[PDB]
């Protein structure tokens, strides 16, 4: 049930990987493409010290009462996107790309895809 | 080609003996001497995995024998931290990738 | 009930129990405090500095690798979050 | 004759003011910035002169085509050294506080885009509150921050 | 900065002539007018967006359905006819 | 005068916070301790996500 | 319980000031915090280093209690005192005004003309001072010699 959750996001078009990060800050799941666990030790401590400073900035810097951050989304260079949503005491970090770095990420799998039979193909002519 | 062509993970790849002074507080004479013991030290006890308290000791071991009793140098990854030294005693030099050295005299 | 949430736990410690207390909530008090992380460090010495006199050092960071020379049962090791507060008095 | 050298003088130094400009329409803002830098000695009058303040409508005109789209309650532009170039909200103390504690999340929140990845630099970031959606845009030499309530 | 320095092959450019002038109307130009223009279409989309999330997959035997999404014209322009339409072959 | 003890220890802080009755190094009690965060953890994820 | 001492009153208030500013909380005591918590709020100085300095230096220090406030007592006198020194026309202008300002006149052109190489030797120098006059009283003052150099 919890294992088809991760599933769910990589079917969705434009996703890179998906961590989520405990009250703690121990990463619960990570997506296999990204890096898992050095990768979720890093995103964790920089997403809790930006949601939480975020969390206080918006409570008193802004001097709003009763005013909380629901999701910060920070786009960067090239199709980098990093939504973050807090639910209970989990707050997760998903990555997501653009329609041409989507494009090009299809291109680099069929390139590797072209790698690998030409190696096959080697490795049958050493055969023969 | 050139810096375009050049990544990040490419750049790191590519150079791994580059040395970047970020905040000189230290005699010149006495830095020389200091940067080529501790890039020495560190790919010596770098070993499979580097490790940051292996890095620390043999360079702990050598300042205190090469110039006081109590030298402190603290090297990690992303840190923030306030120090009172004594002068021309503090040398800060990051070597490159992520590895921030800060070396003081106290 | 974020200070419920925090929980710092204190893998090494080298100090009095009750003064070992007393940073924890100091430490707490500190992150909510201070809105940048290089800001924790510079108010962690303060209050440190103006409690118990000395020269004290502090390096908070996320990762990090760290050998020093302190006065004996004046270093305590904490860590909150991906934040570690170090303080070693050094005479 | 003194008026009339002074006179000839006048038109010698409208001359050299132009050149780029060339006379006819009124035209161009960068060009009347670059008039009044460089040369002083002669200033206004020539031609109809379009709107007073109003050197190019693009990036001014947009900016007030968004205070004026409904639902915003206003576009407050940050100096890259913690400063209002331009201030447009309802109340003093809510654009004070924006001015200051909205372009230190946006640095802290640079940062950590930046840890992830040295190459990639910050393009656009946006923090959608309960009640209200802040957006930041930042650049080296200005930083934009418009404050939207959700619809 | 050390490996630009390294390999001089075609030095940034963007030299810091800027904008200045000093007041009444420094700066507001190339890279900024990029921001304020993605930040006019962000402040757009968000009020759009029940008409954008539509517009991407509503998803509308032999029955037709067609349904009008956005209307663009201009005071100033009413008195003119749409006439010719045409669309970029590239985007 | 005495002089005040002088004690040099060196540690490493690159591994991420944990609680310090589980041990980061050991892939065991890192494993164990995520499973029963998960034990509530499904609800969730599945509305995070 | 004073005995007949005037003293400062400018500064003396600033102290107050700054004092109740962060002691506003009425706590009664005062930490080692707190007084840089003022410095730090103005932005006084660069580093806690600087008041640390010259309050370390007043005696000794703790943790937290009330003379703290001594901090601040002597911030004050630890401002000294400023000077710069801003535009080039102004010492120009005095260059000229002997009697060391803009007033008086011709005695100034005199000098200029000892050892004087420049074109219209006199009838120059005297339209220029025609054209540096402005209300007609034979001088130009600072305001005239600023509008005619610029």
């Amino acid at each position: 049930n919890a294992d088809d959750q991760l599933k769910q996001l990589s079917a969705l078009e434009g996703a890179n990987g998906y961590v989520i990060f405990n009250e703690s800050g121990i990463p619960l799941k990570r997506h296999e493409k990204s890096i898992s666990h050095e990768k979720a030790v890093h995103i964790a401590a920089l997403v809790s010290d930006l949601w939480n400073v975020s969390k206080k900035v918006i409570q008193r810097d802004l001097k709003t009462p009763e005013n909380d951050i629901e999701v910060i989304r920070l786009r960067t260079k090239h199709s980098y996107e990093y939504i973050i949503t807090q639910s209970g005491d989990f707050t997760m970090l998903a990555i997501q790309l653009c329609g041409k770095a989507i494009e090009e990420a299809k291109k680099a799998a069929a390139a590797a895809a072209a790698a690998a039979v030409v190696q096959e193909e080697n490795k049958e002519k050493e055969k023969k | 080609k050139a810096v375009t062509d050049m990544d990040i993970n490419e750049l790191r790849k590519l150079m791994i003996g580059k040395a970047i002074i970020n905040s000189s507080d230290m005699q010149g004479d006495l830095l020389q001497e200091a940067q080529d013991v501790i890039q020495s030290g560190i790919e010596n006890n770098s070993a499979p995995v580097l490790n940051i308290e292996a890095a620390c000791k043999y360079i702990k071991e050598n300042l205190d024998k090469k110039f006081g009793p109590t030298w402190q140098c603290i090297i990690g990854e992303g840190y923030a931290y306030d120090v009172t030294v004594q002068n021309n005693t503090l040398l800060f030099m990051f070597y490159n990738g992520n590895l921030a050295v800060l070396i003081f005299k106290s | 009930s974020h200070l419920d949430k925090v929980q710092p736990v204190i893998k090494n410690s080298d100090m009095s129990v009750e003064m070992q207390k007393e940073v924890e909530e100091v430490a707490k008090k500190a992150i909510d405090y201070c809105n940048t992380d290089k800001e924790i460090a510079t108010f962690i010495k303060d209050d440190f500095r103006s409690r118990y006199h000395g020269t004290w050092h502090c390096i908070v960071g996320r990762n990090f690798g760290s050998f020093v020379t302190f006065e004996r049962s004046y270093y305590i090791y904490l860590y909150v979050g991906q934040l570690a507060i170090l303080l070693f008095k050094t005479g | 004759i003194y008026k009339t050298s002074k006179e000839i003088q006048k038109s010698d130094q409208r001359i050299i003011q132009q050149r780029v400009e060339n006379s006819i329409i009124n035209n161009q803002i960068y060009q009347k910035s670059l008039k009044r830098k460089t040369s002083k000695r002669k200033v206004r009058h020539q031609a109809n002169k379009k709107n007073f303040q109003k050197e190019m409508s693009e990036v001014e005109d947009t900016l007030n085509r968004i205070k004026t789209h409904k639902t915003v309650l206003g576009y407050l532009i940050v100096n890259s050294e913690g400063g209002v170039v331009r201030g447009a909200f309802k109340d003093e103390e809510e654009s004070k506080n924006i001015a200051n504690s909205i372009p230190l999340l946006t640095k802290k929140a640079r940062s950590v885009v930046r840890d992830l990845d040295p190459t990639n630099d910050l393009v656009f970031l946006r923090i959608q509150t309960k009640l209200n959606e802040i957006m930041v845009a930042p650049d080296d030499e200005f930083s934009l921050i418009v404050i939207q309530t959700k619809g | 900065a050390e490996i630009m320095k390294d390999h001089q092959i075609e030095n940034k450019k963007k030299k810091e002539v800027d904008q200045d002038k000093k007041q009444d109307q420094s700066m507001y130009s190339t890279s900024f007018k990029r921001c304020c223009k993605i930040m006019e279409r962000m402040v757009v989309q968000n009020d759009q967006e029940d008409k954008y999330h539509d517009y991407r997959y509503y998803w509308s035997k032999n029955e037709g359905h067609l349904l009008p999404i956005w209307r663009f014209s201009n005071e100033k322009q009413r008195k003119k006819n749409v006439t010719s339409i045409c669309w970029n072959p590239l985007y | 005068t005495e002089r005040v003890k002088t004690g040099d220890r060196g540690m490493s802080h690159k591994e991420g916070g944990w609680p310090g009755n589980v041990d980061p190094n050991e892939a065991q009690e890192t494993g164990r301790f995520k499973k029963r965060i998960e034990k509530s953890f499904p609800q969730a994820v599945k509305d995070l996500k | 319980m004073a005995s007949e001492v005037m003293n400062l009153s400018e500064e003396d208030i600033q102290f107050c000031q700054k004092a109740f500013s962060d002691y506003d909380e009425d706590g009664l005591g005062a930490i080692k915090v707190s007084d840089l918590k003022l410095a730090l709020e103005n932005i006084g100085c660069s580093l806690s280093e600087n008041d640390l300095f010259k309050m370390i230096s007043e005696v000794d220090e703790k943790n937290t209690g009330l003379i703290k406030f001594s901090d601040f007592l002597n911030i004050y006198y630890k401002q000294k005192y400023a000077n710069l020194g801003d535009d080039d026309q102004d010492l120009v202008d005095a260059f000229v005004a002997m009697g060391g300002n803009a007033d008086t006149t011709g005695s100034v052109d005199a000098n200029r003309l000892i050892q004087i190489v420049k074109e219209e030797f006199e009838m120059t120098i005297d339209i220029v001072g025609l054209i540096r006059e402005i209300d007609k009283d034979g001088s130009g003052e600072i305001e005239y010699e600023e509008f005619k150099l610029l």
